[PDB]
């Protein structure tokens, strides 16, 4: 009875390694929150 | 066979590598068979005409973090297969002759960030139909002229942040049908033409934060049918009825947007336009 995942978030940082997250609410097996890698730019 | 300041090897590609060797000029005697040339981190001040002309198979050329003060218009003649050209971090370059990249029909990555560039001259990106990544951030650009990128139909990443761009005219981004990420934050942008993003139906990321925007016309974001990530913070937004179209668009947006902080009126100066009620934006 999961609801749909939220859209992935903005990246946690716009320089170097960052992450996005998304969430969903029950009503139920599976996660409630996920993260995924992002990298927008290299910053000196 | 290999220049004294360099190391040369054949696998995986023929490579002449001489980074950070204190070179003041492109070294003589680079093997004509070179496919990759790494000259970053030196103190090279000039790239004369035909500096790499014999290297017909060259696909990677790194000249970043030098002391470039002049690149001859014919510097890259002969490099018809060049794919990656890194000219970044040459803060005293200031100007690139608008014919410098003509003929580079396989170029897909072009780094020009941190070059002190004052303008993008007419024709600078003419015919670069293969270009995918174009880095122009952290220069001194004061204008985005119409049709500057019109031939870049394969471009997916355009970084323009950290300049002094005061506005986005109607045809600045004409032709950019493949564009994925457009980074325009940290500029002086005070307005975006209503139809400036007409060709950006495939854009997924747009950064406009840290600019001079108080409002966006109703039409500006309408073409952005693929957008997923939008940053609009750190602008002097006015949250009266002039914000209603932006508010309405933000209510329906299915991606992720930054906060859109109200600067005025004062009674709303503690709020995010996205979270306002419709009644706050009634009146016009
Ligand atoms: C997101 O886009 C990037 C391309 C940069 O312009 C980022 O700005 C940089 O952010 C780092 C922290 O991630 C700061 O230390 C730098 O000062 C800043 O230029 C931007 O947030
Ligand atoms: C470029 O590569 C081709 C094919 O491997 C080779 O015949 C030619 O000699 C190369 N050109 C140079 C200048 O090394
Ligand atoms: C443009 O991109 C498409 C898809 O990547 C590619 O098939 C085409 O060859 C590119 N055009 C060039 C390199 O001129
Ligand atoms: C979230 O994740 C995928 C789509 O990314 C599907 O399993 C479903 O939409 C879920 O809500
Ligand atoms: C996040 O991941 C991609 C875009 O980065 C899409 O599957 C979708 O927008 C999801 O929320
Ligand atoms: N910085 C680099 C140095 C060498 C090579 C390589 O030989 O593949 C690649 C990158
Ligand atoms: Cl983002």
């Amino acid at each position: 009875a999961w609801d749909e995942w939220s859209p992935w978030s903005l990246c946690s940082s716009t320089c170097g390694r960052g992450f996005r997250d998304r969430t969903r609410t029950c009503r139920c097996e599976g996660p409630e929150k996920q993260t995924k890698f992002c990298n927008i730019a290299l910053c000196p | 066979s290999c220049p004294g300041a360099c190391v040369c090897y054949n696998e995986p590609k023929v490579t002449t590598s001489c980074p950070q060797q204190g070179l003041q000029a492109v070294p003589t005697g680079i093997p004509a068979s070179s496919q990759r040339i790494f000259l970053h981190g030196n103190r090279i001040s000039h790239v004369p005409a035909a500096s790499f002309q014999s290297c017909r198979n060259l696909t990677i050329l790194w000249l970043h973090s030098n002391a470039l003060a002049r690149i001859d218009a014919a510097a890259f003649t002969g490099l018809t297969l060049l794919e990656q050209l890194d000219l970044s971090d040459n803060a005293q370059l200031h100007v690139v002759d608008p014919t410098t990249f003509h003929g580079l029909g396989h170029l897909h990555t072009l780094h020009l960030d941190r070059c002190g560039l004052r303008e993008l001259g007419p024709g600078l990106f003419r015919g670069l139909a293969a270009l995918q990544y174009l880095y122009l951030q952290d220069n001194n650009l004061q204008a985005l002229p119409d049709n500057t990128f019109r031939d870049l139909g394969n471009l997916t990443h355009l970084f323009l942040h950290g300049n002094r761009i005061p506005s986005v005219p109607e045809h600045a981004f004409r032709g950019l049908h493949s564009l994925d990420r457009l980074l325009l934050h940290q500029n002086h942008v005070a307005r975006v033409h209503p139809h400036a993003f007409r060709d950006l139906g495939r854009l997924m990321t747009l950064y406009l934060f840290a600019n001079n925007l108080s409002m966006l016309p109703a039409e500006v974001l309408m073409p952005l049918r693929s957008l997923q990530y939008l940053r609009l913070n750190d602008n002097p937004w006015v949250c009266d009825c002039r914000a209603r179209p932006l508010w309405a668009w933000l209510q329906k947006f299915r991606g992720s947007s930054s906060e859109v902080p109200c600067n005025l009126p004062q009674r709303l100066a503690d709020r995010d336009l996205k979270r306002l009620a419709a009644s706050d934006l009634e009146g016009c």
